[PDB]
C-alpha cells in the first residue's frame, strides 16, 4: 500500500543548498511512474519542479532547472531533491509524489509535505507592540508580535473580569522573521479603568513579555 | 500560461452542486490531460479526476470532469461538508515544458449564515515608532464563508507596496478570521494623514479608517 513521507532540515540558510529526501513505502520504485516534487508557498498555489524515473530520465522547470537536481535510489526506497542557491523565495512546504508517466501525467499519492524556511536569522525574540483604539458595545485591544524567530508563540490575555473573545492570528514570514498577532474584545465602557495585558510567551528565546496595553 | 486561470472561490448548501473551471491559452487543454486535486489547506493534495474525466478507486460519481478543448471544468454534485476543500486543476503545458497548475478554488459548503467581517484598524504604537518603523494592523474577524480580498489606502491612494494579510483562518464558532498589517518606516507614518483598510467579503466592502492626526 503505497506511502510517500519527506524528511530532511526545516531550516535552510539563504544561499546555501536544500537538501530533501522522500521515502517510498509499500510499492516498488522500478515500475513505469516517475517520482519528482511539488511545493507551496503559505497561502499560495502549487508549482511542480520536476520529476525523475528509474532508467535516469529528469524533467525539470525550466525557470529552475539550473539550480534543481532530483534522483532516486531504489535500493535506498528514495527521491532526492537538492535546490542550490536558495532564497527566502523558497521557503514552502515541499511534497513529494509518484507521477504516472506518458500523456497521463497525474500525481498521486502525495507525502504529507514537509515545511522549509528560509532565513538566515538568529534565534530572536519578539518586540512586543500594544495595539490600542486610535483617538459601538465593544472594545478591541491588541498586541502586535513582531520580528521573532524560529515560531511559535503563545499569547494569553488577562482582562481581570471582563468577558473577553481572543482572536490569535497566524504568523507570516516576512524577511526570515516571523510577524504575528492577537487581539482582545471587552465590553465597551469598561477598558481603560479595567485592566488588559497580554503575556507572549517564546520558548526558543526563554522570554516572555507582559504588556498591559494603556489607552493613548 | 505557466499558471491555469481558475475562480478564487464557489459556495453552495449541501445537496446541491458546484461547478469548477480551469483554462489555459486558446484550446492549449485539447492537446493535455487534465487532472483535478482536493486539498484541506492542512494536508497534501489528493487525486479526485484523472484523464480528464476518470475518477480513482474510492471518488464517487458526484465528482465529474469535462474538457472543452479550451476550458476544463470540475462539476462536483450532491454537496456534502466533507467536499469542502481547495480545488486544483493540473495539466502539461507543451509550450512551456512543465507541469502547470490551476490558481486554486476555495470551495465551501454552507453551513451556516453569511457573515460579513468585523474591522479593527489599529494605527502604529509609539513604543514602535521609537525603532524608526510603523506598522498599522488591520484584524479582520467573524466572517464567513472565509475569502476575503483587502486594500489599503493611504491619502485616498491606493497602496501597492509593504502590505500582507494572512490566510483567512477559523474561529471556534467556524467562521473566519484573518489580519493585515501596513509596513511603512517612521518617516513615511509621519508625512502621510490618512490611512484606510477595506476588506471586500461576497461582493461588499467594510472599510476603517484613521488620521494619524487624532
Amino acid at each position: 500500500q503505497v506511502q510517500l513521507e519527506e524528511s530532511g532540515p526545516g531550516l535552510v540558510r539563504p544561499s546555501e543548498t536544500l537538501s530533501l529526501s522522500c521515502t517510498v513505502s509499500g510499492f516498488p520504485m522500478s515500475e513505469s511512474y516517475f517520482w519528482g516534487w511539488i511545493r507551496q508557498s503559505p497561502g499560495k498555489g502549487l508549482e511542480w519542479l520536476g520529476s525523475v524515473i528509474h532508467t535516469g530520465t529528469t524533467y525539470y522547470r525550466p525557470s529552475l532547472e539550473s539550480r534543481l537536481t532530483i534522483a532516486m535510489d531504489p535500493s535506498k526506497n528514495q527521491v532526492s531533491l537538492s535546490l542550490t542557491s536558495v532564497t527566502v523565495a523558497d521557503s514552502a512546504m515541499y511534497y513529494c509524489v509518484r507521477i504516472r508517466g506518458g500523456s497521463s501525467n497525474w500525481l498521486d499519492p502525495w507525502g504529507p509535505g514537509i515545511v522549509v524556511t528560509a532565513s538566515s536569522a538568529k534565534t530572536t525574540p519578539p518586540s512586543v507592540y500594544p495595539l490600542a483604539p486610535g483617538c459601538g458595545s465593544s472594545v478591541t485591544l491588541g498586541c502586535l508580535v513582531k520580528g521573532y524567530f524560529p515560531e511559535s508563540v503563545t499569547v494569553t490575555w488577562n482582562s481581570g473580569s471582563l468577558s473577553s473573545s481572543v482572536h490569535t492570528f497566524p504568523a507570516l514570514l516576512q524577511s526570515g522573521l516571523y510577524t504575528m498577532s492577537s487581539s482582545v474584545t471587552v465590553p465597551s465602557s469598561t477598558w481603560p479603568s479595567q485592566t488588559v495585558t497580554c503575556s507572549v510567551a517564546h520558548p526558543a528565546s526563554s522570554t516572555t513579555v507582559d504588556k498591559k496595553i494603556e489607552p493613548r | 500560461q505557466s499558471v491555469w486561470t481558475q475562480p478564487p472561490s464557489v459556495s453552495a448548501a449541501p445537496g446541491q452542486k458546484v461547478t469548477i473551471s480551469c483554462s489555459g491559452d486558446d484550446s492549449i487543454l485539447r492537446s493535455a490531460f487534465v487532472s483535478w486535486y482536493q486539498q484541506v489547506p492542512g494536508s497534501a493534495p489528493k487525486l479526485v479526476i484523472f484523464d480528464d474525466r476518470q475518477r480513482p478507486s474510492g471518488i464517487p460519481a458526484r465528482f465529474s470532469g469535462s474538457n472543452s478543448g479550451t476550458t476544463a471544468t470540475l462539476d462536483i454534485a450532491g454537496l456534502q461538508r466533507g467536499d469542502e476543500a481547495d480545488y486544483y486543476c493540473a495539466a502539461w503545458n507543451g509550450r512551456l515544458s512543465a507541469f502547470v497548475f490551476g490558481s486554486g478554488t476555495k470551495l465551501t459548503v454552507l453551513g451556516q449564515p453569511k457573515s460579513s467581517p468585523s474591522v479593527t484598524l489599529f494605527p502604529p504604537s509609539s513604543e514602535e515608532l521609537e525603532t524608526n518603523k510603523a506598522t498599522l494592523v488591520c484584524t479582520i474577524t467573524d466572517f464567513y464563508p472565509g475569502v476575503v480580498t483587502v486594500d489599503w489606502k493611504v491619502d485616498g491612494t491606493p497602496v501597492t507596496q509593504g502590505m500582507e494579510t494572512t490566510q483567512p483562518s477559523k474561529q471556534s464558532n467556524n467562521k473566519y478570521m484573518a489580519s493585515s498589517y501596513l509596513t511603512l518606516t517612521a518617516r513615511a507614518w509621519e508625512r502621510h494623514s490618512s490611512y484606510s483598510c477595506q476588506v471586500t467579503h461576497e461582493g461588499h466592502t467594510v472599510e476603517k479608517s484613521l488620521s494619524r492626526a487624532d
